[PDB]
C-alpha cells in the first residue's frame, strides 16, 4: 500500500534525536538573522531581508517582522509561508482570550499556544513540522516586556537579547558583550544594528535590506505602542548610529 | 519496512513472536496450582537498591476470586489488568455470580490480536491468571499476546522460566497442599534469581475458596523463607 | 435555593446567601452553603434550578483553579466574571441550558479595589454597588437605594445587611432559614459565624 | 408516523383438513371513494405459500417487492432451491414479522394487517397473522378489519377448535369463505364484490382464483320495507 | 414509600418500609429497599422502583471497581457522588429516585448523603425521602437527641416508619432497620406492620384514635 | 488519520522507539529528587551555554501539578508541557468527582499511563521525557517520590535522578543515602541535594534549581543567594 | 398518530413449592373486544429449567421471550455450557428490560424454575426491570382478582389459628403439587367468570429437577 | 520475495504469497479428521498440548444445535470465524426461522476470508476449519481454507501429516458412507483414520476429541472419560 512513501517524519533517530526538526533547523540556520533585545523601558526587534532585488517594492512589505496584536509583535526566520499560517493562528488565539476574559493575553500565554501546535506537528499527525523559528516581543501588566523563542521543536525559552537564523553564533557572543541590565531602547536600537552590520553577509547593511520595529511606553502615559519602521524612518537611524 | 500484521515463511506472525522475545528478558514469575489453593510468587527485581521495592507492584488483584501475576513489559499489563476487573465486575453485573477463571481469561486474551493497521502493536507481556469457581475448581491459567491461553497444573515464565518449569515438572504432584506449595515457589525463584532471594525482592500470593485472593504481608513470607531454608538443610 | 444578597463598600465585598433547602413540602436542610471559594480572593455566591447550581458553581471552580495552577497566577475578579458570563451566554442556546443565577463578589489586589458582579442564567453581567438575585432584590434594592452609601466600612455593610433580612424576613412568604454572610477582602475570604 | 392513504379492507382465511384456504376483494379504496377496483391483495409466494395483505397499499405495493425480492435471494448459490431448501410459509412469515415490528419500533410502522396462509414441507397446515404492531397470532380462522368482527364468527362454526379441522372438507370450507365475502358485502362500506380466492393444498397444490363474484344474494325483501316506522306508502 | 436515616452519638441508624404500589394498588408488601453496597456501605432507595434499583446495584460496582484500583474502600462523599454525577447527566429524561447514601470510613466518619434524581446532592445529619416522609419527620425531629442509645435510636427508627406506615397509604408492608458502627453495618431484623402496631400500641400507650 | 505503527517490535525483542526515547532522556538536563523525614526536594541542572537569558519568564524546570504535588523532569522541553497539561487537568477532574485532591500514587500511575498509550498508539511517537513527581498526600506526613519513564513503568524511591550525567549522581546517593536514618530536616535534605548535583553540574552559580515541598501544600523555591550559601558551605568542608 | 401499542390481554400466574414451581396462564389472545385466538401459548421453555411469560403486549412480549432464549442461547457458548441459575436469568433479564427504559417492553414478566438449593423459585418484574423473588405471583389483567385469593391461601394471610384470640397465625408451610394445580384451576376459573380478556384454555407449565412437563385444561369460551 | 510484504500484493506468476504463509500455518497445527454418512457426520480431532503440565488445546467449537467445527492453526482466528458462523446460524434463525444450511455456512465464510485477502492493512486468516452439520438435506461435511476457498467433501484431513488419514479415507471411501444408523462405528472409522497421522505419540484419555451431529442427534463434543470407548 502506501507505507512504501511514508517518511515517517515524526521519529527518534538511535541517537534520541527528531529527524525532521534537526533539518527544520538547518533550513532555518540559511534564513536572514533577526535580532530582539529586550531594554528596562521597551523592546527593540531588527531583522535582515533576503538577498533584497532593487526591482523590490520595499515600503509596501512585510517578510520579517509581523503584528499578533496591539501589545505584542514576532520577528521571522524560515519559511515565511508557514509563519504566516502559524501567525494567523496566534492571531485568532489572542483574540480568543481577549472574547473571553475582557483581558489582553499574556505574552507567555500566546507564546506557550503557538509553541504547543508546533509541538504536535513533532509527535503526530505524519506531516513535517512548520521551518519556522520566531522570536516574540511583547508587553503585559504581569512581567512587563518580555522576549521569548520558539523553534520547531516547539520548546521556547524567555530572553534579555537573543537572535535567530543566520550566524546566530557570531551574533549572540556580541549581544553577550556589549550588552548589560541598566539599558535603554535608543542604546539597544544601536546594538541590534551594529550586532547585524557585522554578522551580515552583505558587504554593507542598508536601509532597503532592513525591517525593524520597537515596543515602548513613549505613549503617553501608562500606555504601550508598537512601531513598525518605514523605510525612511529606518533610512535615518541607520544615519543617526553612524553605519552609513 | 513491513507490515504490523504480516506472517512469516514458517507461518508465524512477526510482532507476536517477537514480543515472545521481550517477556524472556522480564522478570520470573511462577504459579502452582493445588487442591486446597493456587500459589502466584514474582521476582521483584529492582534495578537499583533506593528504589522501594514495596512499590513493584507485579502480583495483582482482579477479583475477589481471581489474581494476576505479570512478566514481560509490565506497563502493557495496565491496560489488560483494567479490562479484566471491569469484564469480572461487569459480569458480576449482569448475571449476579462470579465469572468464571476461564472466561475471565478469554476474554483478556480477546484484546491480544486486536493490534495492525485497535492499537498499534502486541502486548509485550504474558500473565499468569490463577482463581477459582464453583464449576472447575482451582485454576492457573497462562495468557500470551498471541492470543493463545493453557490451563496448568504449574506454571514458570520469564528469564528463568525454562529452568523453573524443568524444576516443576518433577517437584508437582496433584497433592500438594498449600503450605508445600507454597515453599516449592521460594525454593524455585531463589535458584533461578541473579540476586539473593530475601522478603524484599521477592514476593507471595495466593488464592483460596475461603478467604480469596491474597498477597502476603513481607512479615509472612520471611518466616516461609525461613522454613524453607531450615528444611532443605534438615537433609 | 432563594436569597442570595451582594454589597460592595468601601474596602469590602459582602455575600449573603440564604441557608434553606426545600424540596414540596418539606426543608430537607437549613444549614446549606450556597457559595464556592473560585480563588483566594474570590467568591461565587449561585441560585436556581435544583442540581444545575451546585454543578455549574463547581465546573466553574474547577476552571479557575487549573488557571491558577497553570499560570501560578490569580485571575482577577473582572476576568472571572467575564469567563463566567460567557459559559453562561454559551448555555443558554444549548439543548438543556444551566438555569442558575450568581453573583460573584471578589477583591482585586492589583486596584485595591472590591468589585460585586451579578450575572443571570441568561449570561448578563452587571457590576454593582449591591446587588440580588430572585424575589429578593424586590425589597432590599429599594431598601439600598436609601440607607447605602459607597464610603461605607465592613462593620457598616453588615449592619445595612441586617436590614435587608430584617425586611426579607418580616415580608417574604418562604422561611429560608438564615443567611451564611461571608467577607471578602484584600486579606481574602472569611465567614461570619454569628448571624 | 404515517397515515394510511389507499386502502384494502378485509382478508379471510381458515384450515381445513388437507390445507387452507385464504381471500381477500380486488378494491382500493380512497376514504370513501371506491378509486381502484382491478387491485390484487392476494401475492402467492412460490407453489406453496400466499399472502394476504389488508391496509395501506403502497405498504402492500413495497411488501410484495420484498417477497419477490426474497425468491430471488433464496435461489442465489442454492441448488435445492425448487425442493429441499425452497421458501417455506413459516419462514416467508417470520421474515415479515420481523420487518413490521422493526418498523413499529422505529415509529415509521408498515400500515397494514397480513395473513400468511401455506401448507409446509411436512404437510401441516400454516395460518398466522401479523399487523402493523408487530403483534403475532395464529388460529383454526383468521380474519382481518371487518372480516375479525363477521367473518370468524362464521368460519368458526364450522370450525371452532383444533379437533375440527380433519373433519372439515375443501368443499365445505371454501363454501364458509365464499358466504362470508357476500356477509361482508352487505355490511363493510369499503367492500367491493369483486374478489380473488385462494387454496392452498397439500396434495392438489396451488389453486389461485381470480375475478369471483359474490352471488346470490337477497334483496327481495327490500320492497317490502317502508318508511321508518309509521309511514304505510 | 417511606425511608429514614439519621446520625446521633452512636453511629447511624437506618429505616425503611416495604411496600411497593402501581397507582392505588399495592404491587407488594416485601420489597428490600435498603441496598447493601458493601459491608460499610448502605443505600436507601425511594421513587421508581426499577430506576432506584438498577442504578443502586450499578453503584456498588462502580464502587467494587474503585477499591480495585485504588486499593482502598470509596468514601461515602466520593460514592454519593457518582451516583449524583450519573442521574444529573438523565436530567430531564424523567428518572425518579429519592436516595440516602449512608456509611463510615476513617477519614469521614459517619456520613449521611441526601441523592435525588434532578441533582440534589446534600451532606446532613437528619433525612426522611418517600411520599410518606413527613409523616416520619413528625415523630423523629420531636424525639430526636444526640444523645440517644443505640437501643432508643433503633426504636425511633422503627417507630418513625411505622408512623408513617399507618398514616401513608402508600406506605406499609415491614420495617427493615441498620444500625452503621465503625465496625460496618448491623441488620436488626424485618418488622411486620401487622403484629408491630398492635405491639406497639399495647405497651407505648400511642395510637388512641385506633379502635383498639 | 495518519495510522502508521511507529512503536513496534525488533527480532531481538525490543522497542527501539521506546528506547530512543530514553536516549533524549538521558541527552536532558540532570534533574534529582531526594526525600527527608518530613520533606521532599527536587534538584535541576540548568546548562550554562544559555547566558541572556530571562530568568523571570523562563519556563521553571520544576512545575506544580496541584498545590501539594510538583513534577520534575528530564528530555524534550515541548514533550513535557503536553504532559504536566494532562495532569494538571486530571488533578482538577479527580477533585471534582472524588471531592478529594489526588495522591502522589495516583497521579504518577496516570501521566505513567498517558506515556504507555503512547507506546502502541498508531501514528505518534513516546514521549522523549522522563519525570520526578514529588509531594504529600491529603492529610498524610509521610514524604512520596515517584519516577516515570517514556515505556510507561513507575515506580517509588527513596532518591532518584534522571537526566545526562545521572549515572554518576546516582552513584553518589546510593552511598551518600542512608535508608534507616534519612535527611532529619530540610536543611539536611537540601544540602544532601545540592551535595550530589555538585558531582556533576560545573559552579553551583545559576546552575541549580532547587524546590522544596513540605506537607499541607507548602512549596517554595529557593533564590540564587539561599542555594548559594549550600554551594558556599560545602565547598569550605570538601577542603579538608 | 400511531401508537406503537396494544393490548393483548390475558393474564399469568407463578406459584413455588418445595421442590416444584409451576407458571400457568390462559391461552386467549385479544385486542379490543375481538377474540384473535383461542389457543395462542404464552409461557414457554427457555431451558435450563427456566419457564418464561411476558404477559401484557404480545410483540413486546414475544421479542423479550426470543431476546432471552437468545440470552441463555450465548451464556452456554461464553461459559462453559454453564447452567444459568434462575438468579443468575433473573438479573439478565432486568438488564435487558431497563436497556428499553425510555422506550419500555409493556409486559408484565414472570419466570418459575428450582433455586441453586434445588427449592421452588418464582420471579416477577415490572415493565422497566425492577424483580423480586417471591412464593406467589399472578400477573397481567386479571392480577387483581387473582393476587388476594393467593395471599389468602398460598400465604395464609389473615388467617388467625382458631381460638387463639387472634394471638397465634396459621402456620406457613410449602403446598404439594396437587393442592398448588387445584389454586391455580380455581383462580383461573374465578378470573374467567368475572374478567372478559380471560377464558379459551389454561396451560399450565410445571418444573421440577426431572424437566418441564405440560397440563392443559378447558375454560369458558364466552 | 519481494511480493509477500502483503496480502494486497501479486507475484510475477500469479501467487498471493501472505495467503501461502497463511496455509503453511495450518500444516503447522495438529490433525483433525473429518467424514460422514447419509445419517450421521464426524470430527475427531488430536488436541495438542505445551507440557506435561499443560492442559490440551481445544480443536473442536460448537456453532449451533445441527452445526460445527474443528480447527487447526491459529486458535484466536478460529475464534473469530466460529463466532461469525454462530451470528450467521442464529441470524437465519431469529428471522426466518429457518436452520442455516452447511453450503450457506461454507459460503458466508469463503466471502468473510476473501475481503481479508483484497486489501491493505489487514491479514489473511491463518487457520483452516473443517465444519460438519446436519440439515434439511442430510449431513455435510466441508473444508475451508483461509485462502477463501471451501469444497463438500465425503471426508477429509487437515494438519500435520493428515496426508496419512486422506489416503485411508479415500481408500474406505465405500465402507463408512454406508455407515447409517450407527454413530460409534462412524466415530471408529474416524478414529482409525487419525491414527494413519500419528509417529511415536498414541491416543490417550485427555489427548483424543471427538464430535458427532447427525438425523436425531445434536452436535455434542466427547472429552475425557467419555472417549475412552474408542481406544
Ligand atoms: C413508595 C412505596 C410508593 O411511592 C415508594 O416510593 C416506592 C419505591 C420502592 C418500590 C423502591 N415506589 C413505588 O412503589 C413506585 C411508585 C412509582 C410508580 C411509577 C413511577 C414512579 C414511582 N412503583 C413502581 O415503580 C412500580 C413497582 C412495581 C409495581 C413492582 N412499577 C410500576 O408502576 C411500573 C413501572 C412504571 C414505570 C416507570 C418508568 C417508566 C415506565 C414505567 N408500571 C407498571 O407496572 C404499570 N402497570 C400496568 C398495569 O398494571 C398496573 C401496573
Amino acid at each position: 500500500g502506501s507505507r512504501r512513501y511514508d517518511s515517517r517524519t515524526t521519529i527518534f533517530s538511535p541517537e534520541g534525536r527528531l529527524y525532521q526538526v534537526e533539518y527544520a533547523l538547518e533550513s532555518i540556520s540559511h534564513a536572514g538573522t533577526a535580532i530582539g533585545i529586550m531594554a528596562s523601558d521597551g523592546i527593540v526587534l531588527a531583522a535582515e531581508r533576503k538577498v533584497t532585488s532593487t526591482l523590490l517594492e520595499q515600503d509596501t512589505s512585510t517578510e520579517k517582522l509581523y503584528k499578533l496584536n496591539d501589545k505584542i509583535a514576532v520577528a521571522v526566520a524560515g519559511l515565511t509561508a508557514d509563519a504566516e499560517i502559524l501567525i494567523n493562528t496566534a492571531r485568532i488565539h489572542a483574540q480568543n482570550y481577549l472574547k473571553t476574559y475582557n483581558e489582553d493575553i499574556p505574552v507567555e500565554i500566546l507564546v506557550r499556544r503557538l509553541s504547543d501546535i508546533k509541538q504536535g506537528y513533532t509527535q503526530h499527525g505524519g506531516l513535517r513540522p512548520f521551518g519556522v523559528s520566531f522570536i516574540y516581543a511583547g508587553y503585559d501588566d504581569r512581567y512587563g516586556y518580555q522576549l521569548y523563542t520558539s523553534n520547531p521543536s516547539g520548546n521556547y525559552t524567555g530572553w534579555k537579547a537573543i537572535s535567530v537564523g543566520a550566524n546566530t553564533s557570531a551574533a549572540q557572543t556580541l549581544l553577550q558583550m556589549d550588552y548589560k541590565d541598566d539599558m535603554k531602547v535608543d542604546d539597544a536600537i544601536e546594538l541590534a544594528l551594529k550586532t547585524l552590520s557585522k554578522t551580515t553577509d552583505s558587504s554593507a547593511l542598508t536601509y532597503d535590506r532592513l525591517e525593524f520595529a520597537t515596543i515602548r511606553k513613549g505613549a503617553n502615559d501608562g500606555e504601550v505602542y508598537q512601531k513598525i519602521f518605514k523605510p525612511q524612518e529606518i533610512k535615518d537611524i541607520l544615519v543617526k548610529t553612524g553605519i552609513t | 519496512d513491513r507490515g504490523v500484521s504480516t506472517f512469516s515463511p514458517e507461518g508465524r506472525l512477526f510482532q507476536v513472536e517477537y514480543s515472545l522475545e521481550a517477556i524472556k528478558l522480564g522478570s520470573t514469575a511462577i504459579g502452582i496450582a493445588t487442591k486446597e489453593g493456587v500459589v502466584l510468587g514474582v521476582e521483584k527485581r529492582a534495578t537499583s537498591p533506593l528504589l522501594e521495592s514495596d512499590s513493584i507492584e507485579k502480583i495483582v488483584e482482579i477479583d475477589r476470586h481471581i489474581g494476576c501475576a505479570m512478566s514481560g513489559l509490565t506497563a502493557d499489563a495496565r491496560s489488560m489488568i483494567e479490562h479484566a476487573r471491569t469484564a469480572a465486575v461487569t459480569h458480576n453485573l449482569y448475571y449476579d455470580e462470579d465469572i468464571n477463571v476461564e472466561s475471565l481469561t478469554q476474554s483478556v486474551c480477546d484484546l491480544a490480536l486486536r493490534f495492525g493497521e485497535l492499537m498499534s502493536r502486541p502486548f509485550g507481556v504474558a500473565l499468569l491468571i490463577a482463581g477459582h469457581d464453583a464449576d472447575d475448581g482451582y485454576q492457573l491459567f497462562h495468557a500470551e499476546p498471541s492470543g493463545t491461553f493453557y490451563r496448568y497444573n504449574a506454571k514458570a515464565i520469564g528469564s528463568g522460566s525454562e529452568g523453573a518449569q524443568a524444576e516443576l515438572l518433577n517437584e508437582w504432584h496433584s497433592s500438594l497442599t498449600l503450605k508445600e506449595a507454597e515453599l516449592l515457589v521460594l525454593k524455585i525463584l531463589k535458584q533461578v534469581m541473579e540476586e539473593k532471594l530475601d522478603e524484599n525482592n521477592a514476593q507471595l500470593s495466593c488464592i483460596t475458596k475461603q478467604d480469596g485472593f491474597k498477597i502476603y504481608d513481607n512479615e509472612k513470607t520471611a518466616e516461609l523463607i525461613k522454613e524453607l531454608k531450615e528444611k532443605e538443610a534438615a537433609e | 435555593m432563594d436569597i442570595i444578597l451582594g454589597i460592595r463598600v468601601q474596602d469590602s465585598v459582602i455575600l449573603a446567601s440564604s441557608k434553606a433547602v426545600t424540596r414540596g413540602i418539606s426543608v430537607l436542610k437549613d444549614s446549606d452553603d450556597k457559595t464556592r471559594q473560585l480563588s483566594p480572593h474570590t467568591l461565587m455566591s449561585f441560585a436556581g434550578e435544583a442540581g444545575d447550581t451546585v454543578q455549574f458553581a463547581e465546573y466553574i471552580q474547577a476552571n479557575i483553579q487549573l488557571y491558577s495552577i497553570r499560570e501560578d497566577y490569580e485571575l482577577s475578579p473582572q476576568a472571572v466574571s467575564s469567563f463566567v458570563r460567557q459559559e453562561l451566554a454559551k448555555s443558554i442556546r444549548s439543548r438543556r441550558p444551566y438555569q442558575v443565577n450568581v453573583l460573584i463578589g471578589g477583591y482585586d489586589k492589583k486596584k485595591n479595589k472590591p468589585e460585586l458582579y451579578q450575572i443571570d442564567y441568561l449570561g448578563t453581567k452587571v457590576e454593582l454597588p449591591y446587588g440580588a438575585h430572585g424575589y429578593s432584590g424586590f425589597y432590599t434594592f429599594s431598601l439600598l437605594d436609601h440607607h447605602y452609601r459607597p464610603d461605607m466600612t465592613t462593620e457598616e455593610g453588615l449592619d445595612l445587611l441586617k436590614l435587608c433580612v430584617q425586611e426579607l424576613e418580616k415580608r417574604m412568604p418562604m422561611d429560608f432559614k438564615g443567611v451564611i454572610v461571608k467577607i471578602v477582602d484584600k486579606d481574602g475570604i472569611r465567614q461570619v459565624d454569628d448571624f | 408516523t404515517q397515515q394510511p392513504i389507499v386502502t384494502g379492507t378485509s382478508v379471510i382465511s381458515m384450515k381445513y383438513d388437507n390445507g387452507v384456504i385464504i381471500a381477500a376483494d380486488n378494491l382500493g379504496s380512497y376514504g370513501s371513494l371506491l378509486r381502484f377496483n382491478g387491485v390484487e391483495r392476494l401475492i402467492p409466494v412460490g407453489d406453496n405459500t400466499v399472502v394476504g395483505i389488508s391496509g395501506d397499499i403502497s405498504d402492500m405495493q413495497h411488501i410484495e417487492r420484498l417477497l419477490k425480492d426474497l425468491v430471488t435471494e433464496n435461489a442465489y448459490d442454492n441448488p435445492l432451491a425448487d425442493a429441499e431448501e425452497a421458501l417455506e410459509p413459516s419462514y416467508i412469515f417470520e421474515y415479515l414479522a420481523t420487518v413490521m415490528y422493526q418498523r413499529r419500533s422505529k415509529m415509521n410502522p408498515l400500515w397494514n394487517a397480513i395473513i400468511v396462509a401455506g401448507v409446509q414441507s411436512n404437510g401441516d397446515q400454516f395460518l398466522r397473522y401479523v399487523n402493523l404492531l408487530g403483534v403475532t397470532y395464529s388460529s383454526p380462522t383468521l380474519a382481518t378489519g371487518f372480516g375479525a368482527h363477521m367473518a370468524n364468527p362464521l368460519l368458526r362454526k364450522v370450525v371452532d377448535r383444533e379437533s375440527d379441522i380433519p373433519k372439515t372438507t375443501v368443499q365445505v370450507a371454501e363454501e364458509a369463505i365464499v358466504n362470508a365475502m357476500r356477509v361482508l358485502y352487505y355490511r363493510d362500506a369499503r367492500s367491493s364484490r369483486n374478489f380473488s380466492l385462494a387454496i392452498i393444498d397439500k396434495n392438489t397444490g396451488l389453486t389461485f382464483k381470480k375475478n369471483l363474484q359474490v352471488e346470490n344474494m337477497k334483496w327481495d325483501f327490500a320492497k317490502d320495507i317502508k318508511g321508518y316506522g309509521t309511514q304505510k306508502i | 414509600t417511606t425511608t429514614l436515616a439519621f446520625r446521633f452519638q452512636g453511629g447511624i441508624i437506618v429505616a425503611v418500609d416495604s411496600r411497593a404500589t402501581a397507582g392505588n394498588w399495592v404491587a407488594s408488601q416485601t420489597v428490600k429497599k435498603v441496598i447493601e453496597i458493601n459491608p460499610f456501605l448502605l443505600g436507601t432507595i425511594a421513587g421508581g422502583a426499577a430506576d432506584c434499583q438498577f442504578w443502586e446495584t450499578w453503584l456498588g460496582s462502580q464502587c467494587r471497581l474503585h477499591e480495585l484500583r485504588e486499593k482502598e474502600r470509596i468514601s461515602v462523599a466520593a460514592a454519593s457522588k457518582i451516583l449524583s454525577n450519573l442521574v444529573y447527566q438523565y436530567k430531564g429524561a424523567g428518572l425518579s429516585m429519592g436516595t440516602m447514601i449512608c456509611g463510615y470510613t476513617r477519614k469521614e466518619g459517619p456520613t449521611i448523603y441526601y441523592v435525588d434524581s434532578d441533582g440534589t446532592r446534600l451532606k446532613g445529619d437528619i433525612f426522611c425521602v418517600g411520599s410518606g416522609q413527613t409523616f416520619a419527620y413528625g415523630v423523629l425531629d420531636s424525639n430526636y437527641k444526640w444523645d440517644l442509645s443505640v437501643e432508643d435510636a433503633l426504636y425511633l427508627g422503627k417507630r418513625s416508619i411505622l408512623a408513617a406506615a399507618h398514616r401513608d397509604a402508600y406506605s406499609g408492608g415491614s420495617v427493615n432497620l441498620y444500625h452503621v458502627t465503625e465496625d460496618g453495618w448491623i441488620y436488626h431484623g424485618n418488622h411486620d406492620v401487622g403484629e408491630l402496631f398492635w405491639k406497639v400500641k399495647e405497651e407505648e400507650g400511642s395510637f388512641n384514635n385506633v379502635i383498639g | 488519520g495518519y495510522d502508521r505503527a511507529l512503536s513496534i517490535f525488533s527480532p531481538d525483542g525490543h522497542i527501539f522507539q521506546v528506547e530512543y526515547a530514553l536516549e533524549a532522556v538521558k541527552r536532558g538536563t540532570c534533574a534529582v529528587g531526594v526525600k527527608g523525614k518530613n520533606c521532599v526536594v527536587l534538584g535541576c541542572e540548568r546548562r550554562s551555554t544559555l547566558k541572556l537569558q530571562d530568568t523571570r519568564i523562563t519556563p521553571s524546570k520544576v512545575s506544580k501539578i496541584d498545590s501539594h504535588v510538583v513534577l520534575s523532569f528530564s528530555g524534550l522541553n515541548a514533550d513535557s508541557r503536553i504532559l504536566i497539561e494532562k495532569a494538571r487537568v486530571e488533578a482538577q477532574s479527580h477533585r471534582l468527582t472524588l471531592e478529594d485532591p489526588v495522591t502522589v500514587e495516583y497521579l504518577t500511575r496516570y501521566v505513567a499511563g498517558v506515556q504507555q498509550r503512547y507506546t502502541q498508539s498508531g501514528g505518534v511517537r513516546p514521549f522523549g521525557v522522563s519525570t520526578l513527581i514529588a509531594g504529600f498526600d491529603p492529610r498524610d506526613d509521610e514524604p512520596k517520590l515517584y519516577q516515570t519513564e517514556p515505556s510507561g513503568i513507575y515506580s517509588s524511591w527513596s532518591a532518584q535522578t534522571i537526566g545526562r550525567n545521572s549515572k554518576t549522581v546516582r552513584e553518589f546517593l546510593e552511598k551518600n543515602y542512608d535508608r534507616k536514618e534519612p535527611p532529619a530536616t530540610v536543611e539536611e535534605c537540601v544540602k544532601l541535594t545540592v551535595r550530589s548535583l555538585l558531582e556533576v553540574v560545573q559552579t553551583g552559580a545559576k546552575n541549580i534549581e532547587i524546590t522544596v515541598v513540605k506537607p499541607d501544600s507548602d512549596i517554595v523555591a529557593l533564590s540564587s543567594e539561599e542555594i548559594n550559601q549550600y554551594v558556599t558551605q560545602i565547598e569550605q568542608e570538601k577542603q579538608e | 398518530q400511531f401508537n406503537p401499542y396494544g393490548d393483548n390481554g390475558g393474564t399469568i400466574l407463578g406459584i413455588a413449592g418445595e421442590d416444584f414451581a409451576v407458571l400457568a396462564g390462559d391461552t386467549r389472545n385479544i385486542t379490543d373486544y375481538s377474540i384473535n385466538s383461542r389457543y395462542e401459548p404464552k409461557v414457554f421453555d427457555c431451558g435450563d429449567n427456566i419457564v418464561m411469560s411476558a404477559n401484557g403486549f404480545a410483540a413486546d412480549g414475544d421479542a423479550l421471550v426470543k431476546r432471552f432464549k437468545n440470552s441463555v442461547k450465548w451464556y452456554h457458548f461464553d461459559h462453559n455450557d454453564k447452567k444459568l441459575s434462575i438468579n443468575s436469568a433473573a438479573r439478565n433479564i432486568q438488564h435487558l428490560l431497563y436497556g428499553k427504559r425510555f422506550f419500555p417492553y409493556y409486559v408484565h414478566t414472570i419466570i418459575a424454575g428450582l433455586d441453586e438449593d434445588g427449592k421452588g423459585a418464582v420471579y416477577s418484574f415490572d415493565p422497566v426491570g425492577s424483580y423480586e423473588r417471591e412464593q406467589c405471583r399472578a400477573g397481567g389483567a386479571a392480577a387483581s382478582l387473582i393476587m388476594p385469593f393467593l395471599d389468602n391461601q398460598v400465604n395464609f394471610k389473615n388467617q388467625y389459628e382458631p381460638g387463639t384470640n387472634g394471638k397465634v397465625k396459621k402456620p406457613l408451610k410449602y403446598l404439594s403439587v396437587e393442592e398448588v394445580i387445584k389454586l391455580v384451576r380455581d383462580s383461573f376459573t374465578s378470573a374467567t367468570e368475572r374478567h372478559i380478556q380471560v377464558g379459551d384454555g389454561l396451560e399450565i407449565l410445571i418444573v421440577t429437577k426431572d424437566g418441564v412437563r405440560k397440563e392443559f385444561y378447558e375454560l369458558k369460551r364466552d | 520475495n519481494n511480493y509477500d510484504g502483503d496480502t494486497v500484493t501479486f507475484s510475477p506468476t500469479g501467487r498471493l504469497f501472505q495467503v501461502e504463509y497463511a496455509l503453511e500455518a495450518i500444516k503447522q497445527g495438529s490433525v483433525t479428521v473429518g467424514l460422514r454418512s447419509n445419517t450421521h457426520a464426524v470430527l475427531v480431532a488430536l488436541k495438542r498440548n505445551a507440557d506435561e503440565l499443560s492442559s490440551y488445546q481445544k480443536k473442536i467449537i460448537k456453532c449451533d444445535e445441527h452445526m460445527g467445527l474443528s480447527l487447526a492453526g491459529l486458535a484466536p482466528d478460529a475464534r473469530v470465524l466460529s463466532n461469525y458462523l454462530r451470528q450467521q446460524c442464529n441470524y437465519s434463525s431469529l428471522v426466518f426461522n429457518r436452520k442455516l444450511a452447511v453450503e450457506r455456512a461454507g459460503h458466508l465464510l469463503c466471502d468473510k476470508a476473501q475481503k481479508n485477502t483484497q486489501s491493505y492493512g489487514g491479514r489473511p486468516y491463518g487457520v483452516g476449519l473443517l465444519i460438519i452439520g446436519y440439515d434439511k438435506s442430510g449431513a455435510h461435511l466441508l473444508e475451508f481454507q483461509p485462502s477463501g476457498n471451501v469444497t463438500e467433501l465425503y471426508g477429509t484431513a487437515i494438519g500435520a501429516r493428515s496426508q496419512g488419514a486422506k489416503t485411508y479415507l479415500e481408500r474406505t471411501l465405500d465402507t463408512f458412507i454406508k455407515i447409517d444408523g450407527n454413530p460409534d462405528e462412524l466415530i471408529k472409522a474416524g478414529v482409525e483414520a487419525i491414527s494413519q497421522s500419528l509417529r511415536d505419540e498414541s491416543l490417550t484419555v485427555d489427548n483424543l476429541s471427538i464430535a458427532i451431529v447427525g438425523k436425531d442427534t445434536p452436535f455434542t463434543i466427547y472429552d475425557g472419560e467419555a472417549v475412552a470407548k474408542y481406544i
